[PDB]
C-alpha cells in the first residue's frame, strides 16, 4: 500500500506494463508513468526521471537499457537502496549484461 | 541473478509475443489503455530483511484488487487482453522478486 | 422452523413512522427461540423486510421501573422542544417585518 | 425501380465500379504468400512488398528498417483511397459511405469522450484520432473541456446527431464507464444500417443483410462469452446485445442466460453455420480461437458478396477486404521482425 | 433417472406396510412403483447447531452433485464404451442403477452412527475430495497423452509440404560430401514441372549441369532438386521463385524420424495399456462416489424429518416412481394425503406439507 | 479588501493582522481562564468561541475529581449575575458537547434541573443560552 513501480518506455512497454496493473494518479494526479518517443527531447525525460525519483511514494523504478543509456550519468549518478531502479531488457533494445549499475558496483567478480 | 534476468528476458520474449498477438486481433486499444489510468491495481507493502546482524530493504507484490478496464467494445476483445494481463501479472511479481 | 408460544398484543392509534410520516395499523407477534444460527438469519431476514430490533425488554423488573422513569423524562424532553419550537416561531414575523 | 436496376443502377455505379475494380489487384493471394515468407529479412519483405501494388510506398520515409510506418502508410493508403472514392459519389452511394464512415465516427467520439474529464485541448488530440473523423466541421476544435459543450459540439454538424439524439444524451455520458457508450452508440448504428440496408432492396440488399445479420450474431456471441465474467449486468448486456441478427427471431433470449461458454456453444448450436464456427474454436496451442473463427466466416461472407458484382459493397465490402490484406501484412512483418517461426501463418488468407 | 422420495411422521404402526402398498396411500391407485426405504436410526446429537448442519449438508449435496455429474461427464468424454448417448447403461457397482436405489443398502461399519453427523459428512467430504484430486490429475495426466497422439498426427496431418519425406525419399537423394553445392529440394507443381528440367541451366551459373533428375511426384506439389553453389543458392531462388518453382530445403535424418515413429508407436500402445486401467480407475471412483451420494442423501433427508416429525424416531418413508403425464395427478392427491398431517399454518411455494427432495439423471 | 497604491497601508495591515492574532493566542490561555473561573467573576473570553480550546484543551475543565465542573455547578446554582451565569451555561454547554463522560456525570448531578431553572430566568438572552445548553445535553436523550 506505501509504494508503487514507476514506468518509462517507450509506446509498447508502457501499455503492457499498464496492462499489468501498476499506475496512479497522485495528488497532483500527475500520471505514474511517461512516454518516450524518437519525439521526445532529452530535457523532458531527465526532469520527469529526477520527479519521479523526488515522489518517495514510488520505490521502485522501470527503466529499459537505451533510456537509462541516454542518461547514463543521471544513471549512475544515483547510489542508494530504497529508491531501486531496475535495467531491463526490451524487444527493442535487448539486455547488455556488460551494462547495469548494480553489476557495476559488483564488478570484479567473476 | 544473471540467470534470474534472462528469465525475465524469456518471459517479456512471450511478453512480446502476446502483445504482438493483440495488437494483431483487435487492431487498436493502446491508447484507451494509456488514457484511462486513475488507481493503481498491484502496489508495494515496504519490508526490511534481517539477513545478517545488518538489514537491507526487501518490498512484497500487493493486489490491491482494482478491477481491469473491460475491452468489449473493439471487436469484443476480451480473451486476448485476457491473456496479455495475465503474462504481465507474472511478469509483475517476478520482476517484484528480482527487485 | 421455529415452535415457541407467541406473545400477541396490538397497537391502536398508529403514530406516524419515525422516517416517512405513515400512520399505519401495526401489532406485535413475537416468539423466542434457543439457536445462535436462528439469530443471525432470522434477525437478518427481519431487516431485510421490516423490523425494530433496537430495545431488549427483561423480565427483572428494575429494567422496567428503569424505563418508565425514562418515560416520565420524555414528557419535560418534549417540552423544551416546544419551548424551542416557540422560539424558532416568535424569531420569526420580528425579521418579516423589516 | 420495380425490381429492375441496370437502366439505373449502372448509369449512376460503373464510373466507380470499374475504378475501384481496377483498384482491386493490390489485394495480394497466396501465391504471393509463398514467396514472401521465403526472406528471412526485413529488406527482402520490402522488396516483396514493393514488388506488388504498392509500389515504393515507403520511399523518402524510415531508412532504418521497423514494421509501424508499413502499417501506418497502409493505413493512409486506405484512407486517401477510401476519401477519393467518396468524392465522386452518387446519393445512395453517399449515404453508404457516410455509414462506412459512421463506423469510424462513432469511434471519434468516444474518443474525444473523458476529454473533458482530463482537462485536454482538442489539438494535442488531433494526431492521436484516426484520420477518417476529420470533422471539417463548425466548432471541431475547442471543446473547452465540458461535457455540455462536447454534447452541443457533436449535435451542431456531426452527421451521427441523427442517431445519438435518440439513444444517448449529455447526462448518459457521464453515468456509465466510457465502453458501455462505445458498445451501445456501436449497437444503435449496426442496427440502423441493417435497417438502411433493409429498406434499399436488391443484390445490394441480398449480398448485405447476411454479412449485418453475422455481425450482429458474432457481437452477441463473443460479448456473452466475454460478460459471463465481469461486473456489468444482464440488464446492461441486454442493452448492448444486437438485435437484428439471424438470433433476433430466436435465441438472442438464450444468450441473456448462457453464461457458460458450452451454453453459448449450445445456443449457437441453434443456428449451425455458426456451430461449426464453434467446432472450429478450439482454444488450443496451434490452432485458432472463436473471435478468429468468426473474423474467417467475416471474410467468408465478404468473398461471397464479391461473387456479385451489382451492388454498394464495391466500397464496404472492399474496405474491410483490404483491412484484412493489411492486418495479415501487418502479422507477417510484425512475427519476422521478432523472429518468431511458429505462427508465421496464424493470419486469415484471402482467395 | 427421476426418483421420488417422501417422508411422514408416522403417527400409526399400519405405516409400516402403508410404506410399501397402501391402497388409500397409494400413488397412481397402485401403479406407481412404491418401496419402503432402507431407514436406519442414528443419534439425535444436537438441534440449535443442526440447523446450520443441515444447510452446509446441502451447500455440500449441491457440490457432490456436480463432482459425480462430472465424474460422468468426463467419463462420457472417454467417448469409447461410456458416453452420454450409447453405452450409457453403466452399472450401479455391478448392479442396474435402478435396482439398486430400489435395492439400496445401509451399512454402519464404513461410517458409525456413534460418532457426530457431522463427522460422518466431513468424511465424505474428505473421501470424495481426494477422489476428485485423483481425477484432476488423471484428467490432466491421460488428456495430455490423448493430446500428445492428437499433436503427432498433427504431425502426420498436411501434405508433403509439411509432413516428413522420412519413407519417401532417401539419403542419397542429395550430395553427400558436397565440394561447395548444395542440392536445393525446389518442389515445382505439375504445372510447372515439365519446365525446370530444361530451364535449370539459364536458372543459375556456377551450378551442376544435367541436374534434372526428379526425386518423387506428389498430388499437390512433385517433389524434385537441384544441385548448386552455395552462394548461388540464393541467386537460384530469387530467378526461380517467378516461374511457379517452390523452394523448400528438407533434411534427411533416419535416426531421428525413426525415433519419432517409435515414440508414436510406443504411445499408442501404451495409450491402450492404459487406458484399460483408466476406464477401470473412473469406474471405481464414480461407483463409490455415487454410494456416498445415495448415503448423503438419505441422511439429509433423515435430518430434515427430524427437524419436523418430533423427538421420538418414529417416522415413515418410502421411494416413489410416478407414471409419466400423472404426477400432476399425485401432486394434488399427494397434497390432500398430507396436508391433513398439518392441519394449520403450512402460500406454499416450495414450503410443502410434506417431506421431499427430488433425484435425477 | 480594500486595496491601495501606498505598500506601507499592507505592510501596516499586516503587522497588525499578525500582532493581534498572536494577541488572541495569547489571551487565550486555559490557565488564566481557570483562574478567572475560581475567582467568582466572569467575562465572554474570546476563548468561548475558540473551537481549538473546546476541541483539545476541553478535557482540563475535569480537574480533581471534576472540581472545576462541580464548583462551576455551584457558581450557576448560587450566583444571579446574568451574565457570568450565561457564560457558565454555555462553557458547561460546549463542555458536554465533546464528552459524553461529562455527560452522564451531569445528567446525575441533576445539573440539568438547574438548565432547565435557567430557561426560567427573568432574561430572556439567558433563557436562550440554558435552551442551548440543555440542546447540548440533548445528544441521543
Amino acid at each position: 500500500r506505501g509504494k508503487l513501480i514507476a514506468v518509462i518506455g517507450d509506446e509498447d512497454t508502457v501499455t503492457g506494463f499498464l496492462l499489468g496493473g501498476i499506475g496512479e494518479l497522485n495528488k497532483n494526479r500527475h500520471p505514474n508513468f511517461l512516454v518516450v518517443e524518437k519525439d521526445t527531447t532529452i530535457n523532458e525525460i531527465e526532469d520527469t526521471f529526477r520527479q519521479f525519483l523526488n515522489r518517495d511514494d514510488i520505490g521502485i523504478i522501470l527503466i529499459n537499457q537505451y533510456i537509462a543509456e541516454m542518461v547514463r550519468h543521471a544513471l549512475d549518478a544515483h547510489q542508494r537502496s530504497i529508491p531501486a531502479v531496475l535495467e531491463i531488457p526490451s524487444k527493442e533494445h535487448p539486455y547488455d549484461a556488460a551494462k547495469d549499475s548494480i553489476l557495476r558496483r559488483a564488478k570484479g567478480m567473476f | 541473478i544473471i540467470e534470474t534476468k534472462m528469465l525475465m528476458g524469456e518471459v517479456m520474449r512471450e511478453a512480446a509475443f502476446s502483445l504482438a498477438e493483440a495488437k494483431f486481433t483487435a487492431g487498436d486499444f493502446s491508447t484507451t489503455v494509456i488514457q484511462n489510468v486513475n488507481k493503481a491495481q498491484v502496489k508495494i507493502r515496504a519490508k526490511k530483511d534481517n539477513v545478517a546482524g545488518v538489514t537491507l530493504p526487501v518490498f512484497e507484490h500487493y493486489h490491491e484488487g482494482t478491477d481491469s478496464y473491460e475491452l468489449t467494445g473493439l471487436a469484443r476483445g476480451g480473451e486476448q487482453l485476457a491473456k496479455l494481463k495475465r503474462n504481465y501479472a507474472k511478469a509483475v511479481e517476478l520482476l517484484v522478486e528480482l527487485a | 422452523r421455529g415452535n415457541v408460544f407467541l406473545r400477541q398484543a396490538e397497537i391502536e392509534n398508529p403514530l406516524e413512522d419515525p422516517v416517512t410520516g405513515d400512520y399505519v395499523h401495526k401489532s406485535v407477534f413475537i416468539i423466542f427461540f434457543q439457536g445462535d444460527q436462528l439469530k443471525n438469519r432470522v434477525k437478518k431476514i427481519c431487516e431485510g423486510f421490516r423490523a425494530s430490533l433496537y430495545p431488549c425488554p427483561e423480565t427483572p423488573q428494575e429494567r422496567k421501573e428503569m424505563a418508565s422513569g425514562v418515560n416520565t423524562r420524555i414528557d419535560d424532553l418534549q417540552m423544551v422542544l416546544n419551548q424551542t419550537e416557540d422560539h424558532r416561531q416568535r424569531v420569526l414575523q420580528a425579521a418579516a417585518k423589516n | 425501380m420495380s425490381f429492375f436496376p441496370e437502366l439505373y443502377f449502372n448509369v449512376d455505379n460503373g464510373y466507380l465500379e470499374g475504378l475501384v475494380r481496377g483498384l482491386k489487384a493490390g489485394v495480394l493471394s497466396q501465391a504471393d504468400y509463398l514467396n514472401l515468407v521465403q526472406c528471412e529479412t526485413l529488406e527482402d519483405l520490402k522488396l516483396h512488398l514493393q514488388s506488388t501494388d504498392y509500389g515504393n510506398f515507403l520511399a523518402n520515409e524510415a531508412s532504418p528498417l521497423t514494421v509501424s510506418v508499413i502499417d501506418d502508410k497502409l493505413k493512409e493508403k486506405m484512407v486517401v483511397e477510401f476519401r477519393h472514392m467518396r468524392n465522386h459519389a452518387y446519393e445512395p452511394l453517399a449515404s453508404f459511405l457516410d455509414f462506412i464512415t459512421y463506423s469510424y465516427m462513432i469511434d471519434n467520439v468516444i474518443l474525444l469522450i473523458t476529454g473533458t474529464l482530463h482537462q485536454r485541448s482538442i489539438a494535442e488530440l488531433v494526431p492521436k484520432c484516426h484520420p477518417l473523423g476529420s470533422f471539417e466541421q463548425m466548432e471541431a476544435v475547442n471543446i473547452a473541456q465540458t461535457p455540455a459543450e462536447l454534447y452541443n459540439a457533436i449535435l451542431v454538424d456531426t452527421p451521427l446527431a441523427a442517431f445519438f439524439q435518440d439513444c444517448i444524451s449529455e447526462q448518459d455520458l457521464d453515468e456509465m464507464n466510457i465502453e458501455i457508450i462505445r458498445n451501445t452508440l456501436y449497437k444503435a448504428y449496426l442496427e440502423s444500417f441493417y435497417k438502411f440496408c433493409t429498406l434499399l432492396g436488391g443484390t445490394t440488399a441480398d449480398a448485405m443483410c447476411p454479412i449485418l445479420e453475422f455481425e450482429a450474431d458474432r457481437r452477441a456471441f463473443i460479448i456473452t462469452i466475454n460478460s459471463f465474467g465481469t461486473e456489468l449486468s444482464k440488464e446492461d448486456r441486454a442493452k448492448l446485445f444486437p438485435h437484428c441478427g439471424r438470433l433476433y427471431p430466436e435465441g438472442l433470449a438464450q444468450l441473456a442466460r448462457a453464461d457458460d461458454y458450452e451454453q453459448v456453444k449450445n445456443v449457437a448450436d441453434y443456428y449451425p453455420e455458426y456451430k461449426l464456427l464453434f467446432e472450429g474454436a478450439g482454444s488450443n496451442p496451434g490452432d485458432k480461437t472463436l473471435e478468429d473463427r468468426f473474423f474467417e466466416h467475416e471474410v467468408k461472407l465478404n468473398k461471397l458478396a464479391f461473387l456479385n458484382q451489382f451492388h454498394f459493397g464495391v466500397f464496404y465490402a472492399f474496405v474491410k477486404l483490404k483491412e484484412q490484406e493489411c492486418r495479415n501484412i501487418v502479422w507477417i512483418a510484425e512475427c519476422i521482425a521478432q523472429r518468431h517461426r511458429a505462427k508465421i501463418d496464424n493470419y486469415i488468407p484471402i482467395f | 433417472t427421476e426418483f421420488w422420495l417422501i417422508s411422514a411422521p408416522g403417527e400409526k404402526t399400519c405405516q409400516q406396510t402403508w410404506e410399501k402398498l397402501h391402497a388409500a396411500t397409494t400413488k397412481n391407485n397402485n401403479l406407481a412403483v412404491s418401496s419402503k426405504f432402507n431407514i436406519p436410526d442414528l443419534k439425535v446429537g444436537t438441534l440449535d447447531v443442526l440447523v446450520g448442519l443441515s444447510d452446509e449438508l446441502a451447500k455440500l449435496d449441491a457440490f457432490v452433485e456436480g463432482v459425480v455429474k462430472k465424474v460422468a461427464q468426463y467419463m462420457a468424454d472417454v467417448l469409447e464404451d461410456s458416453k452420454d448417448k450409447v453405452q450409457e447403461n453403466l452399472l450401479a457397482s455391478g448392479v442396474d442403477l435402478v435396482t439398486y436405489i430400489t435395492r439400496f443398502q445401509w451399512d454402519m461399519a464404513k461410517y458409525p452412527i456413534k460418532q457426530s453427523l457431522k463427522n460422518i459428512s466431513e468424511i465424505i467430504a474428505k473421501g470424495v475430495t481426494q477422489i476428485d484430486n485423483d481425477l484432476k490429475s488423471r484428467a490432466s495426466a491421460y488428456n495430455n497423452l490423448k493430446g500428445n497422439l492428437q499433436n503427432l498426427e498433427r504431425k502426420n496431418a498436411g501434405s508433403l509440404l509439411t509432413r516428413s519425406l522420412a519413407e519417401i525419399v532417401k539419403k542419397d537423394d542429395f550430395v553427400l560430401d558436397s565440394e561447395y553445392l548444395v542440392t536445393l529440394l525446389v518442389v515445382v507443381p505439375k504445372l510447372n514441372h515439365n519446365d525446370w528440367i530444361k530451364q535449370y541451366e539459364t536458372l543459375a551459373e556456377m551450378v551442376v549441369p544435367r541436374s534434372s533428375n526428379v526425386l518423387s511426384e506428389d498430388q499437390d506439389s512433385y517433389l524434385c532438386n537441384v544441385t548448386l553453389f552455395r552462394k548461388a543458392v540464393d541467386d537460384f531462388r530469387h530467378k526461380a521463385r517467378e516461374n511457379k518453382f517452390i523452394v523448400r530445403d528438407f533434411q534427411y535424418n533416419e535416426e531421428e524420424m525413426k525415433a519419432d515413429k517409435e515414440e508414436m508407436t510406443r504411445l499408442s500402445t501404451d495409450k491402450k495399456k492404459q487406458f484399460g486401467p483408466l476406464v477401470r480407475w473412473l469406474k471405481v471412483n464414480f461407483s463409490e462416489a455415487f454410494i456416498a451420494w445415495i448415503h448423503i442423501k438419505a441422511l439429509r433427508v433423515f435430518v430434515e424429518s427430524v427437524l419436523r416429525y418430533g423427538l421420538p424416531v418414529n417416522f415413515q418413508a418410502m421411494l416413489l416412481q410416478p407414471n409419466k403425464k400423472s404426477v400432476k395427478k399425485l401432486r394434488e392427491v399427494l397434497h390432500e394425503l398430507y396436508k391433513h398431517l398439518d392441519s394449520s399454518a403450512a402460500s406454499q411455494q416450495e414450503y410443502y406439507p410434506y417431506v421431499y427432495y427430488k433425484i435425477d439423471c | 479588501q480594500q486595496k491601495y497604491d501606498d505598500e506601507d497601508i499592507s505592510e501596516d495591515i499586516k503587522f497588525l493582522l499578525e500582532k493581534l492574532g498572536e494577541s488572541v493566542q495569547d489571551l487565550s490561555s486555559f490557565d488564566e481562564y481557570s483562574s478567572e473561573l475560581k475567582s467568582g467573576r466572569l467575562e465572554w473570553s474570546p476563548v468561548h468561541k475558540s473551537e481549538k480550546f473546546w476541541r483539545e484543551n476541553a478535557v482540563r475543565l475535569n480537574e480533581k475529581n471534576y472540581e472545576l465542573l462541580k464548583i462551576l455547578t455551584k457558581l450557576l446554582e448560587v450566583s444571579d449575575d446574568p451574565q457570568v451565569l450565561a457564560v457558565a451555561a454555555h462553557d458547561v454547554g460546549e463542555y458536554v458537547r465533546h464528552y459524553p463522560r461529562g455527560k452522564r456525570v451531569i445528567e446525575q448531578l441533576g445539573g440539568k434541573q438547574l438548565v432547565m431553572n435557567h430557561m426560567h430566568h427573568e432574561d430572556q438572552q439567558v433563557r436562550y443560552n440554558a435552551l442551548l445548553a440543555v440542546q447540548k445535553l440533548m445528544v441521543h436523550n
